[PDB]
């Protein structure tokens, strides 16, 4: 099961203003009117030599908004969403990975298959180089012809930060071909060194890249928000849950994270289901956070010991 | 038969710059060839198109040295147009040099040969760079000095006539002391384009160097043979001006209240990010079924999305 | 026929760990398994188990995280005991995949090969990779045993047993390693990866900057399920020192293992426990038939842990 | 039109006295004396195993001393000036740039060819095969009597900017019985020594410093500032006001006399853009208005990224 | 050699040290402990476990070490090598490890080393011919024709090796034939070489955790004086009385190094004048001749710090 | 036949030194075999002279701590020269190691080839006989010949082997590869005694980047090294040798010129100093005068700058 499995859209009227509750989106009102105000752009072809940010504290939905972009696009369009560490590989060039990425986010009609799905099929049975430069070829025949339709997609990068010049000017050269997807990046940093350079930049982006963004700023979720996605993500995971507990784990998901809220309810439900409930109270989540901690928690634990045997390093 | 590499989406930003809008005398005009303000960069300019026409910039490159938005790169645009049309303008930023897969001296080499260019007598207009890909597996240097061979005799026999461009490079900073050897040695060159530099910074340490400290990052050695003009920052009047200009170039209708609000995000943000938000404020009037943009219009688009100053600070401040 | 590659050395401080100790229900028992104390992990370390054999771990990982000497590996060793007794554990060092001679691509691939096993004959993946290599273990032969393997399976001879691969000191890991680490845990047939921590914030190597939780990164970070160890209450501290000297088959007095347990409250568990050999041998030389205090004072005065040591040394230094 | 143009000796009589004003050369009387004692040890062949250093500030006339010594050593004396910034190439090893230095500044005698050239026509880097073949083909010329070699001087300005690497091939590299002069310059004092955690004077190697005749050039007084403005008019034709050059040698003095000198070819467009006839004042204050000094540059994008800072 | 008088341990049958026994003089808390270990070698109960010396320079770190050697039997191989040595020119760090492991694991036929074996089939040594000699060795040992008897590897200054190089010795330990890898360091809490982080004597956790550490502590007036007595005894010196009471004050002074260093030097000084024995004039010339490493550098201060106030 | 590789300019400064200049018992002579003051440095390097004829120099190398211009080189020369007069001596800068086309290892193989010598009566060292076997490259299969025809030489009796000296100044510059190439070499029968020289204190271990040890001199290498201390001379000494060195090169100086070139030599390094006198000689020809007198030494000493003073005009200028 997805993450973002319940996202079936932006769920804007044709006014482009956001329903509160649409197409699996809750809240989060001002960052997916911008989100429809971009897809106007991709539709109306304005979007040309630009790219889209979505700057943001984590579990703020900026993968969820990056979803709804594709799902509203069409239902065939190619969506592929990556970490920036993600392309820092043992077994693959920064750029071969970030080649994948795209040709990941580029469609071919027929069924739809995306450019890359077509690239390991004409391999193994890293891409050889050859072998794409065949299949660039193969494509523009197909297109030439009329029995295949490039359909180009979108292509998000979560952890942008993470990339370096090296990977930053591969998505310039990227971005300059006719069938590039919709880039679209997301950070939770604002002013930090550019990776590879000596100088500081807001997301750590290099100006000249900025300079060509739209970019999109996704606000903290309330109790409210924080609720209705919980209870949008039990029913995705399946998951029946007391009143009493989706107000317990929504506090937990605010003191902590989305994230970790999220987590504790494959994990709850399986207390509760070790003991029949037929449905997760609140002595399940509580027990489930006891069992397991959240990141902050860890760390601070972690700290505390660490600090503790540095005093010692005095007596 | 040529094809054209020009790569569009660059110059796109600056299709309303006809050239410097000088007097006969060489005064800059308030407004004129598609120029609004920035007088004295643009008189120095004029000074820079007359000492390449009199072969005078001997071994001499320019640096336009101004906040971003100020038009450095609309006047090396501007400077390219003054040359006489059809002239090669290619704009770089110091960055592209590096790539993983392409030698930084194959991203310099086709830079410029993509800023030289010919003539050939209906009168032909080829850049070195639409010759290059005319022949072609991939651009190789074997095939270059196959193409060097074929142009040297065109222009010897008079069939055809070198026209050397404006290589632009933004983001000085960026190249790396061994790109700075590459330029000057090219410079050095007969038949090299006029390469003009843009810095936004001060001194800068020299990539490459980790130590070395230097102005706008460029080593004192090629700094000696740079004439550097100033850029500067536009009054409300002149923001409001340009952004009118982009709007009449778009074909986009905008009230006066609309552009005076514009005028102002401009002076608050840059002049590259208010001009940016007319495609986005005509589309949502088209939405609202509005002929024109107006002053609500902008203010919503300037609310939904953002420069990436503010947006960084936002995220500060929920982090502080 | 098989071989068993199986680093024993290695598990041999946890012969005596069994399983988990919980009840039917899923609470610890203080004493049950091998297993002492630590009662909160134990339980948290049973729903992680369930969570394995009702297919909800779903591209999860573990992080284990606590104090040296608190039983994250004993833990991680329980939970593959928990999941069907010949069910492949491998215990890694984060620090293993720096190597001179072999690609830490290679170090990774075999690790986690020792870690997932066929199924009445016994055998890893790694077994099988050995077993035709006895040039060297190259990809291309790891091709030929994966198709055999996988025509087996759908034949119904032999049935795939993902076990637990753990790695220790994972702040030694770098961002290269976490990639192909992420990737492989997306797998169906991978095991059940589980990381150990004593250190809090850490940067992330290969990036030099960037600091994140126990240095693994946030992409990472985010699939894990992070359990809490902690210290052994004196008390806990002696018992498990008892299973220890009953395994290896020592007499300790009760005089003897009281000083070893505070011994341990002083430095680690660990430390406590491997005083037992060199305690009992000087007993044996001393002519005597089990350790008695004045044996473990004698140890504990010859050798030293790490920190003291160090410190003899820092201390020396100054004077 | 060149940078030393005017410059055709050092001016000095034969008691090795600087004249003040004399072939080209203006002022600059010690290192100009001083640079007449080094041209008397290659001569007298007493230059084996040194080199020279001509430390001092931007445009005091170390490149210009440099050139004088080459001019007055002889009218075919092969002179070679380089960047220490030079050798870093992305189509070339930093030993590779500085070998192409050094045989550019070695002549042989036929018109006089230096060793580079004959590499340059037996090749298109160059070949290591190529040069072992030129240097067994000149080897075999000189032992006949019908080539001469003719060691010149070897220019390295912004010396700093080499790393042990390099200066370890500079040793090598005048170890040779046919190395030119080695002159380098900077405006260092004491830096760390590049590819080393080591600080030295000028970000020299102490073996290589234990070696040199270190010139110091001085800063020009305004008589001198103005006579070098006056000397460059008059190489890139150019008349001017005695108002215009009192106004020059200021800004001269004020900023450096390479931007000085860089107004020069400018006023006079402006001059020559409204008839004129000589640079005046107004064309010198114009010009000054439209191009900035390097200075004025940077003091103006601190003062942007200053005021970011505080708003 | 710096150790032809250490001829074992010098203890009793119950591991207590005798003072004055093999060649060893004093350190009887470090040299009790080193029994100790020995009893765990012997009983086959030092599997996955490393010795560590701590201890600053010149309190027979390396003394121990051969006394330990010289114990486990008169044929048993000990190589000494220092952390610096595996970073060479002519050879990979795990290679220049291997020599080193190999050189400590010993074939029985007369005694011979399997590095003297690879030696022998090849003029770094080549990856087959290691592959060969472990294959040869295998056959010769399952006949019975040969005896593996692994001796003893000793890796001082190891706050030198790398997590690369730190990882080689886990991964060569594992072997069966494995020698009794044993480490020295006079370092405390140092970054671990290859990583960003600190350890105790520069040793990642992982192998610390493994360790059985044993101190070394500085010698008193009366032990100095018996190790000189003994090297002088060795390097077939006679010195005077009052002679040896200088020298150990100057080995205390300096260090046990310099004073040793010494005894070459001031018996040639004798030797130059008649002498017949060392006198403490000799000693006192010597010692004005040539310097300890501390007033070497104390003087390169003084000029250095003279030529900043001027 | 012979050649010699020898890079003469180098020791060309020291022609004048021919021995230590010590008395029978060893004590050293204010001025005698062209050494003047040092004593107790001289003293030292005559008991290293007795111990490398006594074979008791044992793996064991020798270091002179001493500021720049103080004869440290002088002494190492001299140490050769007392080795008995054709008894290599190859001096080397620990920079030399770093070139772009020549690897560490062969730096340092072809600075040993020229410490090590034979006597067959010829003279010649063992890299004199590689380069006569080239006239393609030096390789070490053409060292592999060579150490073959000299084992059979030595063990005919035709030929015997003279390791010589090995001096290695700037020691702080070679990279702890470098010491244990070192190291292993001087582990060696055949090896020359290698004399190191430092006039700076603890230094990090060039590789090491953390790790600060004297001289630069990893611990394990200095274990084994025997530290001589050089001092700075006196105005009088300095006189003496920068006489020595006017009479050696046959130039003639008035006592009043060389009173201040004395001076002067306080006031930077005696190398200095010395190094005046070509440029003061040629100015006194230029005037027509036979000998320096004090008005050329002004002269020179104004015009010629020292690397410090030089440096510090320009950091006073900034
Ligand atoms: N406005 C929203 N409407 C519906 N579901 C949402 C919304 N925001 C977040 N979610 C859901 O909550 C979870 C967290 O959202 P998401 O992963 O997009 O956050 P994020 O800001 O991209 O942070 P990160 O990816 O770094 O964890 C997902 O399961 C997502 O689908
Ligand atoms: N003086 C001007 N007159 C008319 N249009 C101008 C002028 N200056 C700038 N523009 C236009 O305003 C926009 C921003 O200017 P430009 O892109 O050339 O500035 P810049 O200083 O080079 O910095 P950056 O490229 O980083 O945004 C472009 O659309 C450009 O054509
Ligand atoms: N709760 C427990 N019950 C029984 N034995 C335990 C328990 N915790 C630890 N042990 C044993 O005590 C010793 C130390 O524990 P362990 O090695 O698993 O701890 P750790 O926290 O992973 O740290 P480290 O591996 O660095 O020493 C081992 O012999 C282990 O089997
Ligand atoms: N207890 C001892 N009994 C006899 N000889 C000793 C003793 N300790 C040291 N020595 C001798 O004194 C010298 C120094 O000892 P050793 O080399 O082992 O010291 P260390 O602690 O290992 O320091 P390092 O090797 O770093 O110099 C050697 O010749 C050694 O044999
Ligand atoms: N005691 C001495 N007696 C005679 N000549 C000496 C003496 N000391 C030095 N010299 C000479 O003075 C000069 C400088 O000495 P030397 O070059 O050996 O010193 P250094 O300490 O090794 O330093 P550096 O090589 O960096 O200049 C040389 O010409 C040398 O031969």
């Amino acid at each position: 099961i997805g993450a973002h499995s319940h996202i079936r859209g932006l769920g804007l009227d044709d006014a482009l203003e956001p329903r509160q509750a649409s197409q699996g989106m809750v809240g989060q009102l001002a960052a997916r009117r911008a989100a429809g105000v971009v897809l106007e752009m991709i539709r109306e072809g304005k979007i040309a030599g630009r790219a889209v940010l979505i700057a943001g504290q984590p579990g703020t939905g900026k993968t969820a908004i990056a979803m709804g972009m594709a799902q509203a696009l069409g239902p065939d369009t190619p969506f592929t969403a990556i970490a920036g560490s993600e392309i820092f590989s043992l077994e693959m060039s920064k750029t071969e990975a970030l080649t994948q990425a795209f040709r990941r986010s580029i469609g071919v009609r027929i069924h739809t298959v995306s450019l890359h799905e077509i690239d390991v099929i004409n391999s193994r049975t890293e891409i050889k180089s050859e072998v794409r430069e065949q299949i660039n070829a193969k494509v523009a025949e197909w297109r030439e012809e009329g029995k295949a339709e490039i359909i180009p997609g979108v292509l998000f990068i979560d952890e942008v930060h993470m990339l370096d010049i090296e990977s930053f000017s591969f998505l310039n050269r990227a971005l300059e071909s006719d069938m590039a997807p919709v880039l679209i990046m997301a950070t939770n940093r604002g002013i930090t060194r550019i990776r590879g350079t000596s100088y500081q930049s807001p997301h750590g982006i290099p100006i000249d890249l900025l300079d060509r963004l739209l970019i999109v700023s996704t606000t903290p979720y309330s109790e409210k928000d924080t609720k209705q996605i919980l209870r949008i993500r039990c029913e995705e995971e399946d998951v029946e849950m007391s009143e009493d507990a989706y107000t317990v784990l929504t506090r937990i998901g605010l003191e902590t994270s989305l994230r970790y809220a999220i987590q504790l309810i494959t994990a709850a439900s399986l207390v509760c289901r070790k003991r029949k409930g037929t449905e997760v109270q609140v002595d399940d989540i509580k027990r489930v956070y006891s069992l397991f901690l959240d990141e902050s928690r860890s760390t601070q634990y972690m700290k505390e010991y660490q600090d503790a045997f540095l005093f010692n390093e005095l007596k | 038969e040529v094809k054209s590499t020009t790569k569009t989406q660059r110059i796109a930003s600056h299709s309303h710059v006809k050239g410097l809008g000088l007097d006969e005398s060489g005064l800059a005009k308030q407004a004129a060839s598609g120029l609004v303000g920035q007088e004295n960069a643009r008189e120095a300019c004029g000074v820079i198109v007359e000492l390449i026409k009199s072969k005078k910039m001997a071994g001499r490159a320019v640096l336009l040295a101004g906040p971003p938005g100020t038009g450095k790169t609309a006047l090396a645009l501007a400077i390219a147009q003054e040359l006489g049309s059809k002239v090669p303008f290619c704009p770089m930023v110091g960055s592209e040099v590096y790539s993983t897969e392409i030698k930084k001296t194959e991203v310099l080499m086709e830079n410029f040969r993509r800023a030289i260019g010919l003539r050939i007598k209906i009168i032909q207009d080829v850049t070195l760079h639409d010759l290059d890909v005319a022949n072609a597996t991939e651009i190789t240097d074997k095939l270059r000095g196959e193409i060097n061979k074929v142009v040297n005799k065109y222009i010897d026999q008079g069939i055809a006539e070198l026209v050397p461009g404006v290589l632009f490079v933004d983001e000085v900073h960026m190249l790396d002391i061994e790109c700075f050897t590459y330029l000057h040695r090219a410079l050095e060159s007969s038949i090299a384009p006029i390469v003009i530099f843009a810095s936004n910074r001060g001194n800068c340490v020299i990539r490459g160097t980790e130590d070395i400290t230097s102005p706008h990052g460029i080593p004192l050695d090629l700094l000696d043979r740079v004439m550097i003009i100033r850029t500067m920052l536009y009054t409300p009047q002149e923001m409001k001006q340009i952004i009118k200009i982009r709007a009449q170039t778009e074909g986009i209708n905008i009230s006066e209240e609309a552009l005076n609000h514009l005028g102002e995000i401009g002076t608050k943000t840059t002049l590259r990010y208010s001009v940016q938000l007319l495609t986005p404020a005509n589309l949502l009037a088209k939405i609202n079924g509005k002929d024109s943009i107006e002053k609500e219009h902008v203010e919503e688009i300037s609310e939904l999305f953002y420069d990436a100053k503010s947006s960084a600070k936002i995220l500060a401040d929920q982090q502080d």
